[PDB]
């Protein structure tokens, strides 16, 4: 859980 | 740190706390400790980290371009960039935070690739935040120090990621994002867009059931971007 | 403290910047500054600190209710959810006692008008109940007391200085009603001040203003609303 979220997308 | 006499394992149980709450200033400071315990973290405390401080300076930056917007209708009396400024420092103070735990603790030669890559594009990520608020010679060794990361991210992430990858992608959009808004190349941030783009609908067949959701999401931001600058 | 190099102009100025940010702990740093120049506040600047410290302890409340829904769920292993529920517990206790701070220090005084009076002494009652909530055995006790203390101060000020249809006398009375049923557990208070304050309000309703004669409308259905709640 959490990869989208974590990697802060511009 | 007042987080030294706590056990790793209830900093990364407070931190799951903290979240539940949505006290992101708590969830970022155990997170902090936890990583201090100088342990590699686990896929899962990678993204609680990134989760915890991406929510304190999402929220910062979000502040700054309220009064940095209110400022410029005093097109006056000093109190709005003084506020500013307060906010701005703030700002920095957790960038600075975050930097030195990628520096100190978290960025090495050794890991996973996967791991190599999000930490290298959190220290970009960082150093933009930074960007966007400096000016004259700090602002330009703060964009290269921006773009220095990205790239040795980028040259990982190419010789050790297939194109489908959602970190790689993920770096490729924000990279994207960082000409356009912060090193003023439109031209590198188009071409970079596309060239993600297109590298990943050629190399299709590489795409996992594992990424399947999360790469198609980030595929629909590289386009939506493409569509704007064209 | 922190502002007190600070222009009383200029924090109000930077409270009403900090609200458009949505920075509810400068907003409220900002007006502590501004009561400590040792002024009266006005309508607006009354109201500006009023929202700032809400929405200080809006947040911390319903973090500490979600720390204190997991933690009975721990019915059915480890001291975590408790140590961090105290945490929470303890800020929430300084932000109530520094606002109870500035009504004992600044704002509460025999002299005004009867509206900034009633205003002060009902936000003394709202701090205290929320104190209230988190307290337990003879410190829970001390507080419900200051609290229904500090309510019924207001409703004799308002009583005697306001008409039955104005929406702060009208809305004292909600919240003291709502104090005595799920604080104080009154159920023959709440219900008996929800009638007087409703008869009394119907008994003058002719008279009542294009200004107001919409707040004291809907303040007065849910005076019915929880009295057929309550029966
Ligand atoms: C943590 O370490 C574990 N972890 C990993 C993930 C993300 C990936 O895990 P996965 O379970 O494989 O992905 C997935 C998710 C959701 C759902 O539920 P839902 O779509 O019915 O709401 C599904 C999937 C899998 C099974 C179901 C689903 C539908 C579809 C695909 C894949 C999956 C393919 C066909 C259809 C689809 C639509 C759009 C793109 C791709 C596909 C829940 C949990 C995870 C997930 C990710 C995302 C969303 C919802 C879910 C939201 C945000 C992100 C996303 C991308 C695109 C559109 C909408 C969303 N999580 N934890
Ligand atoms: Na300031
Ligand atoms: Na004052
Ligand atoms: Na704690």
């Amino acid at each position: 859980q959490g990869l989208l979220d974590a990697l802060d997308l511009a | 740190g007042a987080m030294g006499s706590m056990e790793r394992a209830s900093l990364i149980q407070k931190a799951k706390l903290a979240e539940q709450a949505e006290r992101y200033e708590d969830m970022a400071a155990f997170m902090k400790g936890a990583v201090e315990k100088g342990e590699e973290l686990s896929c899962e405390e990678r993204n609680l980290l990134s989760v915890a401080y991406k929510n304190v300076v999402g929220g910062q930056r979000a502040a700054w371009r309220v009064l940095s917007s209110i400022e410029q209708k005093s097109n006056k009396g000093p109190e709005v960039r003084e506020y500013r400024e307060k906010v701005e420092t703030e700002l920095q103070g957790v960038c600075d935070t975050v930097l030195g735990l990628l520096d100190s603790h978290l960025i090495k030669e050794a890991g996973d690739a996967e791991s190599r890559v999000f930490y290298l594009k959190m220290k970009g990520d960082y150093y933009r935040y930074l960007a966007e608020v400096a000016t004259g010679d700090d602002k330009k060794r703060i964009i290269d120090s921006a773009r220095s990361a990205y790239q040795e991210a980028m040259d990982i992430s190419k010789k050790e990621m297939p194109p489908t990858n959602p970190i790689r992608l993920g770096l490729a959009l924000n990279f994207s994002v960082f000409h356009y808004e912060i090193a003023n190349s439109p031209e590198e941030a188009i071409s970079l867009a596309k060239t993600t783009f297109d590298e990943a609908m050629a190399d299709l067949h590489t795409l996992s059931e594992d990424s399947y959701k999360d790469s198609t999401l980030i595929m629909q931001l590289l386009r939506d971007n493409l569509t704007l600058w064209t």
